[PDB]
């Protein structure tokens, strides 16, 4: 029709009006079968066989040091700088990785080198920083930072934390067969 | 009653043996109920670093996007074709009671339309006055509805309302939370 | 009282084979006063603690 | 959250320079008032004369403001700081703010020629 | 009949289609029926009450609304108490700073309409000293809202019971949401072991901070873009 | 006399805070009439207001005065429940009333400074 | 003269949040309530002006930390709804099963956290489970777990694995019964019939009043959802029942909340059916990364590959408010351009916020373990509320 104003045609649905809720005499139970489930617990020990029931089954947990779980090939934890075949350092001074890590962890001076082509002087990265947004993987053009799935590696100062360019070279020369594993399952769905 | 209860072998769970099985379906409140643990060589295998689907994937795509001869991009051009943030003063709403709409003007004499125009564009009415100015009809057609009615506040897409209330229904009675949809 | 009822309780519940069909009457008696004034409390609901949480009973009378 | 807080007022402009004088002259006095529990519960180090010697110059810092109105927002900020330091809400470091010059004499060598700002290029 | 014998999904054929036809929209022809609805409401409440609105503007079906400082209360028990306009309800309020213009914060006001499921935005304005009135006279949640922008900005709300900072440090002095106010603060803190409590000292960095917005383009790379308002709406062009 | 618009405690429906109101429609259209009455003394007929909710609480009091029952008439109506409806037209009775004072048919009574709607263009 | 009011939490009262609460008991009943929240409060709104958009988003799985992805979510809907963009086929449907696994998620950790908050421990042990099992899921699309690197404003970061949509039915079919067994010691449960059966009442036009919104708003009679009144993200393309509560007590609070994970689960079982072929980002590099297959092979991806990377893209002048349906409630982001490419301004409607708001005008009267019954269920993970 026309509606009224102040008036859609969201009216309250079919029987939205609830019922009137049942009494003590509008119940089709006996006051003596009810009160059995009141005072013998029904409800109590229904789920008290429940958990008796989860007693006799199987647990979860694995020995961590000895086990370990799920680990994606998109995982992310601590950094390294990958290399080339033959062995050349492959990070050049995009500088992306500063430009797009969201808390500045990237810090970068780089310079031409002997031979004209650019390397980096120092890269350094605040572990105490690194979000773990991955963004920085995802930022290199020559895929030279990535992200190596470990995330063993607690220290105990927070000068052990500060990984400049060698520590990270470290780790890629450290990683290199995991992250070739990675990238194996990786680069095409980057 | 289409997702209702399913036994318990197509749920992919590592299950019992046999002579337990025997026993705990004499021992449980529904049988057909899980453990919770997966089973090993279906859950995760082959694991994601070694996957022989991912070897050849190369880009989803579709079909007038990837064209490459046909189109060009400023027709599929999203971004500088948003709309314009259509701002009104309280002085061009007086120009769109007085000087009239695209729809129905209420001016002719294109010369001195400009002038009946420009001083109500400099503030030659105001808006009671146009009000006053404004006939039943200008009110009841571009301010009220035909029939003088407010206009309800209007919605995108109003989405009436079932009740399921039956055996389809995710409580029975007793449970006081309805499932409407 | 009701955890020295039980210290008066006590001594019957030793001795009650030489109370024979009346020292059951007696203490029948005992606990019969006892069991109503218990139900004195219940009654005033002495350990209610009530809360002052009150949707506000009384309607919209306007004008 | 129909109710207030305790010393929480309905916050409220006043048309005059004398309306806002006399709240300020009350709100002096419910500071001067409130001191002595000061010292308890901040549990500071110093004596309460010296609480009141420091809210004495606090007001003397700003009392040559012409603005009502900038004398509005700054009674509002001094109200909200009472509104703190009445409760347990600001907790003692937060608290002892308000006294860098009195816990630690400075130091040796605070510069005040030109020579003592120019061997530390003025620090 | 067994958890052994359970099929595997991992073989089987999948759906499996050569190209997916997507046809190419403009992702605003659907609002603009409705957009264009709602000029013809936006309209409708400039005439309602005339006193107090300065304007109406709509972009993309957000409603916003125009009310000068004092001006809030009027509006917002029309918008309350109409039938044909109820919104009975506040979602978030907040400010934003334009320090180039004199009026310097403006405060914005979201509401739901949960009878007619529709959106309000009202925007007032407010210089850092004069007051915008307080809404907690009508809705109960928004003092609560109203304590937030305080402290973020300076900017008031005449009014109201329980003004008073929130989700800052209690000593804080300024504010933060403020183009002035630089980034880090004024004061950091650390243990001094000597106090055995900890002191709030002003402010040393080991790395300095650094943006990258000084690499930008002055012109908005944006044209000018088309228009989705209503051939009503818009003036009639002479002759 | 006296109206009750709301019962706070009754027996339940849906809405919880909301009982089912005994005898709406006399309630109803007594608080109708006390809006048709009150926006005809205190409103001048320029304005938009008064010929708006003048129009809406007729067109909704047909509907209520000529209809009998309960789950038919809020269909007719458009809005919500029926307690719900007497609720909401009850706020707009004491909406008139304050349009009385505040007086929404003038002319804008401040001018916002024309450099402060813009944005960014 | 006052009360002997207390703190309640300094650190550990309620888990996952630092719940610094004033009380005022007059009989262990309280008479006003004053939360005191800031203890999370690491000002984040003033950093995310100054970073940009491209930069900006892992802000937000930061904010609100138990369901990370409806943050994700409407930040990349404000965005897109912002520059006028439109999400494939593909991302729509991948978009809105994670944005129900995350329901899932959001609700398993709530009740079970609620459930050992009031003493439940077998929950809070049972759900924690089943939550790993989907930080798995989380792992394999994106980064590592509770906090995913995912969906961009133009859309979503990637493509899945090769077989988790396989993979995620045999999780499905078996949530069913691990759900199903929590229900049977929580729901009829007199010990927690009784705690919850009329405590904090909440009535209709109170709960308007108080912003509230999501499960508390629908337990109180009211059916309102953004995923059903105004739809978004093919929620509209997959079918879908709400439930709605009778009172305004804890118990709807709580039923509603044990239903959403049966209906949840019903939008996994109509997406994985029903996911189609198509370009999982946006169609074109211009607002996010081509892929790197190509931008090693073509000129013009490198210098969209750079201008993201370096500047980011840029934003049409204006603002949004887009708000949509988080399990904790009605989620907003109020975001005002520039035109630059950082946001100029941009403001959350954390969804608790409110929710803290509207504490002391339900909390008066009931009792101290009553008030914690009222704490988890409004949900103030704490993360949220102070940002
Ligand atoms: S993942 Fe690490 S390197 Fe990458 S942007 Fe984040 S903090 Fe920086
Ligand atoms: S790792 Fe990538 S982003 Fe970082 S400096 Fe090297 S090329 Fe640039």
């Amino acid at each position: 029709n026309i509606y009224a104003g102040g008036s859609a045609a969201a009216a309250p649905p079919a029987g939205f009006r609830i019922h009137r809720p049942a009494t003590w005499e509008e119940s089709e139970e006996g006051a003596l079968s009810k009160a059995t489930k009141y005072f013998l617990l029904a409800e109590m020990f229904r789920g008290l066989y429940v958990v008796l029931e989860q007693f006799f089954r199987a647990p979860y947990t694995i020995y961590y040091p000895f086990e370990k779980g799920p680990v994606s090939p998109r995982f992310r934890g601590e950094h390294a700088l990958r290399r080339y075949p033959s062995g050349e350092e492959r990070c050049i001074a995009c500088k992306l990785c500063e430009a797009i890590c969201p808390a500045l962890a990237i810090t970068i001076d780089a310079e031409e080198r002997i031979d004209g082509s650019r390397r980096t002087t120092k890269y350094d990265i605040d572990m105490t920083k690194c979000i773990y947004c991955g963004y920085c993987q995802e930022s290199c053009p020559v895929d030279a930072i990535v992200e190596t799935p470990n995330v063993e590696y607690a220290t105990e100062t927070r000068e052990e934390l500060l990984y400049n360019k060698e520590k990270l070279l470290a780790n890629g020369d450290k990683w290199e067969l995991e992250l070739q594993y990675a990238l194996d399952a990786d680069a095409p769905y980057r | 009653l289409p997702g209702g209860p399913v036994p318990v072998f197509k749920k992919y769970t590592v299950g019992s043996k046999g002579i337990w099985e025997k026993l705990r379906v004499l021992l449980a409140i529904a049988p057909n109920r899980s453990t919770g643990n997966p089973i090993v060589p279906l859950y995760r295998v082959p694991t994601p670093g070694s996957r022989p689907e991912a070897n050849v994937y190369q880009d989803p795509s579709s079909y007038p996007t990837n064209d490459i001869a046909e189109n060009p991009y400023w027709k599929r051009d999203h971004r500088r074709a948003y709309p314009q943030t259509a701002f009104f003063d309280q002085k061009t709403v007086t120009g769109l009671l007085e000087l009239g709409s695209e729809a129905t003007p209420r001016i002719a004499d294109g010369e001195a339309g400009t002038k009946a125009l420009a001083n109500i564009a400099n503030g030659g009415v105001s808006f009671t006055q146009a009000l006053g100015k404004s006939s039943k009809d200008v009110i009841y057609g571009e301010v009220l509805t035909v029939n003088g009615l407010p206009p309800v506040a209007p919605t995108l897409a109003p989405k009436q309302w079932k009740i399921i209330e039956g055996e389809a229904a995710i409580y029975p009675k007793g449970y006081p939370c309805r499932t409407f949809h | 009282p009701f955890d020295l009822e039980i210290s008066t309780l006590l001594p019957y519940v030793m001795s009650i084979y030489l109370v024979s069909n009346y020292g059951f009457t007696i203490v029948l008696l005992f606990l019969l006063i006892l069991i109503i004034g218990f139900v004195y409390e219940i009654n005033t609901n002495a350990l209610k603690i009530n809360k002052h949480n009150k949707p506000n009973t009384d309607s919209l009378i306007y004008k | 959250a129909i109710i207030a807080t305790a010393f929480a007022e309905t916050v409220k402009f006043s048309g005059s320079k004398q309306e806002l004088q006399k709240r300020t002259l009350a709100l002096y006095r419910q500071f001067l008032r409130g001191a002595p529990t000061f010292a308890d519960l901040y549990e500071v180090q110093f004596s309460i004369p010296t609480i009141r010697t420091k809210i004495r110059q606090e007001f003397e810092r700003h009392r040559f403001v012409d603005d009502l109105s900038i004398q509005n927002v700054l009674y509002a900020k001094g109200h909200m700081e009472y509104q703190e330091c009445i409760n347990f809400w600001k907790q003692q470091a937060q608290f002892l703010k308000y006294f860098p010059e009195e816990d630690d004499i400075q130091g040796r060598h605070q510069p005040s020629n030109f020579v003592d700002k120019f061997l530390k290029n003025r620090a | 009949p067994s958890w052994e014998n359970i099929k595997d999904i991992r073989l089987d054929p999948k759906v499996h289609v050569d190209e997916v036809y997507e046809p190419i929209v403009n992702p605003a022809d659907r609002y603009l029926q409705h957009v264009s609805d709602l000029h013809q409401y936006a309209k409708y409440i400039m005439a309602a009450l005339p006193k107090y609105i300065q304007g109406f503007s709509v972009w993309k079906d957000e409603l916003t609304l125009h009310v000068a400082p004092s001006a809030v209360i009027p509006v917002t028990t029309f918008l309350r108490d109409n039938t044909s306009t109820q919104y009975k309800s506040i979602i978030d309020i907040t400010a934003v700073d334009y320090p180039s213009r004199e009026n310097r914060f403006e405060v914005v006001y979201n509401f739901l309409s949960v009878r007619h499921n529709s959106r309000i935005r009202l925007k007032t304005y407010a210089t850092e000293v004069t007051p915008v009135p307080s809404i907690t006279c009508l809705y109960e949640g928004a003092n609560w809202f109203e304590r937030e922008a305080y402290d973020m900005y300076g900017v008031f709300f005449e009014g109201h019971p329980d003004l008073r900072r929130i989700m800052t440090d209690y000593g804080f002095e300024g504010h933060p949401l403020r183009k002035d106010f630089p980034l880090t603060g004024y004061t950091e803190v650390r243990w001094d072991e000597e106090k055995r409590r900890v002191v709030y000292e002003p402010l040393e960095l080991t790395q300095a901070f650094r943006n990258f917005s000084a690499g930008s383009t002055a012109w908005e790379p944006v044209g000018p873009g088309r228009d989705d308002r209503p051939d009503s709406f818009k003036l009639p062009t002479p002759k | 006399q006296s109206v009750l618009v709301q019962m706070r405690e009754g027996t339940p429906i849906g809405l919880t805070g909301i009982y089912q109101h005994p005898n709406p429609r006399p309630a109803l259209i007594a608080l109708y009439e006390a809006t048709l009455k009150e926006l005809q003394d205190k409103h001048p007929k320029d304005s938009v207001y008064r010929q708006s909710i003048e129009n809406l609480t007729a067109h909704r009091k047909q509907i209520v005065e000529d209809n009998e029952v309960s789950e038919v008439i809020e269909n007719k109506i458009g809005a919500g429940l029926i307690e719900e409806v007497v609720i909401q037209a009850h706020e707009e009775l004491e909406l008139a009333k304050k349009m009385s004072e505040w007086k929404p048919w003038e002319e804008l009574e401040e001018k916002p400074l024309e450099d402060q709607w813009v944005y960014f263009n | 003269i006052r009360a002997f009011t207390i703190n309640f939490g300094p650190q550990h009262p309620a888990a996952h949040g630092v719940l610094r609460l004033i009380l005022e008991l007059s009989g262990e009943e309280i008479i006003r309530s004053d939360p005191h929240v800031g203890l999370l409060h690491r000002g984040t709104e003033k950093l995310i002006e100054y970073k940009t958009y491209m930069q900006a988003l892992p802000y937000f799985d930061r904010l609100d930390y138990v369901s990370m992805m409806t943050n994700e979510q409407v930040f990349s809907l404000a965005v897109e709804k912002l520059l006028n963009v439109e999400v494939p086929l593909r991302g729509k449907y991948i978009r809105t099963m994670f944005g129900e696994i995350t329901r899932v998620l959001n609700h398993l950790m709530s009740v079970c956290s609620h459930a050992m908050d009031v003493g439940a421990l077998t929950p809070f042990l049972w759900g924690f489970e089943e939550r790993e099992k989907l930080m798995e899921f989380y792992e394999r699309v994106s980064g590592a777990r509770l906090h995913a690197a995912y969906v961009r404003p133009g859309g979503v970061s990637q493509d899945l694995p090769a077989g988790l949509l396989d993979d995620i039915y045999m999780w499905a079919t078996q949530f069913g019964d691990r759900l199903d067994e929590i229900e049977e010691l929580l729901t009829d449960n007199r010990i927690w019939k009784l705690r919850t059966v009329n405590i904090g009442t909440v009535t209709a036009q109170d709960a308007l009043n108080l912003g509230l919104s999501g499960p508390m708003l629908r337990g109180s009679g009211i059916p309102f959802d953004i995923r059903k009144n105004a739809p978004y993200d093919a929620y509209d393309k997959v079918d879908f029942d709400v439930p709605v509560g009778m009172n305004g007590d804890c118990y709807d609070r709580y039923l509603i909340r044990m239903a959403e994970f049966r209906q949840s689960l019903r939008i996994i079982e109509q997406c994985c059916n029903d996911m189609p072929a198509g370009a999982v980002k946006v169609e074109d590099f211009k607002i996010n990364s081509p892929p790197r297959n190509l931008m090693k092979e073509d000129m013009e991806a490198l210098i969209h590959h750079f201008l993201l990377y370096t500047k980011g893209y840029s934003v049409p002048p204006g603002e949004t408010y887009t708000a949509i349906e988080a399990p904790k409630g009605e989620m907003g982001v109020y975001v005002v351009s520039d035109g630059s490419e950082r946001p100029y301004k941009c403001k959350i409607r954390a969804p608790g916020f409110a929710h803290l708001g509207a504490f002391d005008h339900i909390a008066r009267g009931h009792f101290l373990p009553d008030a914690v019954a009222i704490i988890g269920t409004m949900d103030l993970v704490f993360g949220e509320v102070d940002r």
